[PDB]
């Protein structure tokens, strides 16, 4: 529900301040407004 | 009897051109630098998602044809020099011309052109691109007249490369791809936590047994390593998709043929087949559906002006002779040597 | 529980099914990938040649200059039974009944000149002796455009369109002639019912693409708002052409009828309306069909697109 300031881009904007660790290019099925690869983002709000 | 892999997500990246990639018709004597590779996620009918490489699919687009419709070898001359000139544009745009990356081959095909009544067949060319997120901007400068002296009319460019592939071989999203054979890569039980024992069943067993020989269908660990987090990956050659040939493929249009079927594309007669499937499955007997008797008059206010004025086209519009409705196309240029645009496509792939 | 509730998954898997683009591009893109992705193989399918112009070509082209039709409605309470008739997919009708699309166009009624022709964004040059063949076989636009007959050449979208207008019935008699199946086949055929109304309605939104174009014609959304102009207005004459029903046409909105029934014995107004229905559909192309769907015994006409 509204991932932009929520769980999933609270989480993100986290591990991209403090951790500095790409979790992004983690949570993708590949080594190599959220744009995960492979994987599909909804927003239940909208 | 086929394997089956769902359309779930498509993505396109470029890598080096490999054995499996195809790297030379225009310029044999130059390789390529660079080849896109399309990625499908997708998930087999046991529930494993599964990762697809596809090779040899390469965007292209159409122009204007320059010469004329008079021997099968100046056409081969004049793709290599628009393929040169292409290149070298490209290459002093974006900053012996050997190790092409941005053209890959240039062909000629007929085609009728769709905005507007034409009745009769027209050349038109095939420049293969590589890179299809520059190939838009390419587009731009033919539309621009950069590359050439006058400015040229760009075919078949605002389509994306996805939506040209998906359409060119007969797929569509959250459906099935039938394919008979594939490449593999390195080992299938993908060990990163856990995934090489919890998910493994019978009948993910039994779909490796019947397309894994582990002898010759395995690709080295060294050259087409795992890059992909999950299942087992594997690599598609278009030789191998069956998805296609399944289109009727029609050719009323270079001839007054209907002058002298209601089943139109999958998805349609997919979902009709299905349909009555249901309808076979003892739910009720037949559909059906009445007609209505109509009479048409459909005259205007500005009919007799419309009419005076096609008169008048019609008189302006002629040159002392009657045309007839099977002698008006000419019997010429029979253009039996010039690739169909569905019989195009199959060109160009590397090898088996 | 919401996302189970509403079908959303579902419905967006059936509707990318239907159209075959990828499940992302479903909410991530707009109207025009849709109907691209269906013209795109229904010429792949018949071998034609698809043209895409630049943003200066769609800007140079010529504005649109036909407007719809809508009737000011007499502000009043109406106590009397206020007969609602409303056409069901116009436009799409009007596609296939006239074979209008971008193959069938021949060029604008004036200006017919053999080297320098426009249409829409593009230019063209006509043959030597293609009109004095085609003087049988043509349907002239009232906007002035020619098209081609249905026994030279069938539509694509024509094709495309009666596609979607028969599964869509097929879907809608399979719902209603059965009551016992469980919510399955429910949920499907609604999911296949709602995909073919989004297609349906976005068939036509590629037409002259006002802004943000990729392939536009003005020259066909006008001669398709003029003829459902004229097909509306000759309707409003056929029904005030009859001295048994003293009616009177007083609201509508480029698909509707709203005709006045002073004390008329409303049980009654059913089969007039019927009648009405019946009498404008046999004095049209085939696949137009008038719909009468509802009665409106009180009424309070504020004014335009504001009733209750």
């Amino acid at each position: 529900f509204e991932i932009h300031n929520f769980s999933w881009g609270y989480i993100i904007e986290r591990c991209q301040k403090i951790h500095q660790f790409d979790i992004v290019r983690e949570l993708a099925r590949v080594k190599c407004g959220i744009m995960i690869t492979g994987r599909h983002m909804i927003n239940i709000w909208r | 009897d086929y394997f089956r892999i769902q359309l779930n997500n498509q993505d396109y990246y470029m890598s080096k051109p490999t054995f499996l990639d195809p790297s030379h018709e225009s310029l044999p004597l130059n390789q390529f630098s660079q080849v896109p590779n399309i990625r499908v996620f997708g998930a087999l009918p046991t529930g494993h998602q599964v990762l697809c490489h596809v090779h040899g699919i390469l965007p292209y687009m159409f122009i204007k044809y320059d010469g004329q419709i008079t021997t099968s070898t100046l056409r081969h001359q004049r793709c290599a020099q628009v393929h040169k000139t292409l290149e070298v544009k490209i290459r002093a745009s974006f900053k012996k011309l050997g190790n092409l990356n941005f053209v890959a081959d240039v062909s000629v095909v007929k085609g009728i052109p769709f905005y507007g009544y034409h009745v009769g067949w027209n050349l038109f060319y095939k420049i293969s691109l590589l890179n299809p997120s520059c190939l838009s901007r390419i587009s731009e400068l033919i539309r621009d007249g950069k590359i050439f002296g006058k400015k040229f009319e760009i075919y078949e460019s605002h389509i994306p490369y996805l939506l040209q592939w998906t359409a060119d071989f007969n797929l569509f999203g959250c459906s099935w791809i039938n394919v008979d054979r594939c490449y593999f890569r390195s080992p299938v039980l993908n060990s990163i936590l856990d995934i090489d024992k919890l998910t493994i069943n019978d009948d993910l067993q039994l779909l490796l047994d019947r397309f894994c020989d582990f002898k010759c269908n395995v690709l080295s660990r060294r050259d087409f390593p795992r890059v992909g987090n999950g299942l087992i990956e594997i690599d598609i050659l278009p030789q191998f998709i069956k998805n296609r040939e399944k289109l009727q493929h029609r050719d009323i249009h270079h001839d007054f043929l209907e002058k002298l079927v209601k089943p139109y594309v999958s998805s349609a007669r997919d979902m009709i087949n299905e349909l009555t499937m249901q309808r076979e499955e003892l739910s009720l007997k037949e559909y059906k559906e009445p007609p209505e008797t109509k009479r048409h008059v459909h005259q205007w206010q500005s009919s007799g002006e419309f009419e005076a004025f096609y008169k008048k086209a019609q008189h302006k519009t002629s040159t002392g002779q009657i045309p007839n409705f099977e002698n008006f196309i000419d019997k010429n240029q029979k253009f039996s040597a010039i690739n169909t645009p569905y019989e195009a496509l199959p060109q160009l792939w590397p090898r088996l | 529980q919401l996302l189970r509730k509403q079908d959303y998954i579902a419905r967006n898997i059936e509707q990318a099914r239907l159209i075959g683009i990828d499940f992302h591009s479903v909410y991530y893109r707009g109207s025009q990938f849709k109907v691209e992705s269906f013209l795109i193989r229904i010429c792949k399918s018949e071998s034609f040649i698809l043209l895409s112009p630049g943003k200066k070509d769609v800007r140079k082209q010529k504005a649109l200059e036909c407007v719809p039709l809508v009737m000011e409605p007499e502000s009043a309470f109406y106590k009397s039974p206020l007969i609602v008739l409303d056409f069901q997919s116009l436009y799409p009708s009007i596609m296939i009944g006239y074979n209008y699309c971008y193959s069938t166009m021949i060029g604008r009624v004036r200006e017919i000149n053999l080297t320098e022709n426009n249409l829409g964004v593009s230019k063209f040059s006509l043959p030597r002796n293609i009109l004095a063949l085609l003087k049988n076989d043509v349907t002239i636009a009232p906007n002035g455009v020619v098209y081609a007959k249905t026994s030279v050449r069938k539509s694509t979208l024509s094709k495309m369109l009666t596609d979607i207008l028969d599964v869509r019935v097929m879907i809608k008699k399979t719902m209603n002639e059965i009551g016992d199946d469980n919510t399955t086949l429910k949920r499907l055929l609604n999911n296949k019912q709602l995909a073919l109304k989004l297609l349906a309605n976005v068939t036509y939104g590629y037409t002259s693409a006002s802004f943000s174009g990729r392939m536009p014609c003005s020259d066909l959304a006008d001669s398709i708002v003029q003829t459902g102009r004229e097909t509306l207005e000759k309707a409003i004459d056929i029904i005030e052409k009859d001295e048994t029903w003293n009616a009177k046409v007083v609201y509508g909105d480029t698909d509707s009828l709203f005709v006045y029934l002073p004390g008329k014995t409303a049980i009654e107004a059913f089969s007039i309306g019927h009648a009405m229905a019946e009498r404008v559909t046999q004095n049209n192309p085939k696949p137009i069909f008038l719909k009468f769907e509802k009665v409106y015994h009180p009424s309070i006409l504020i004014s335009k697109k504001r009733y209750v």
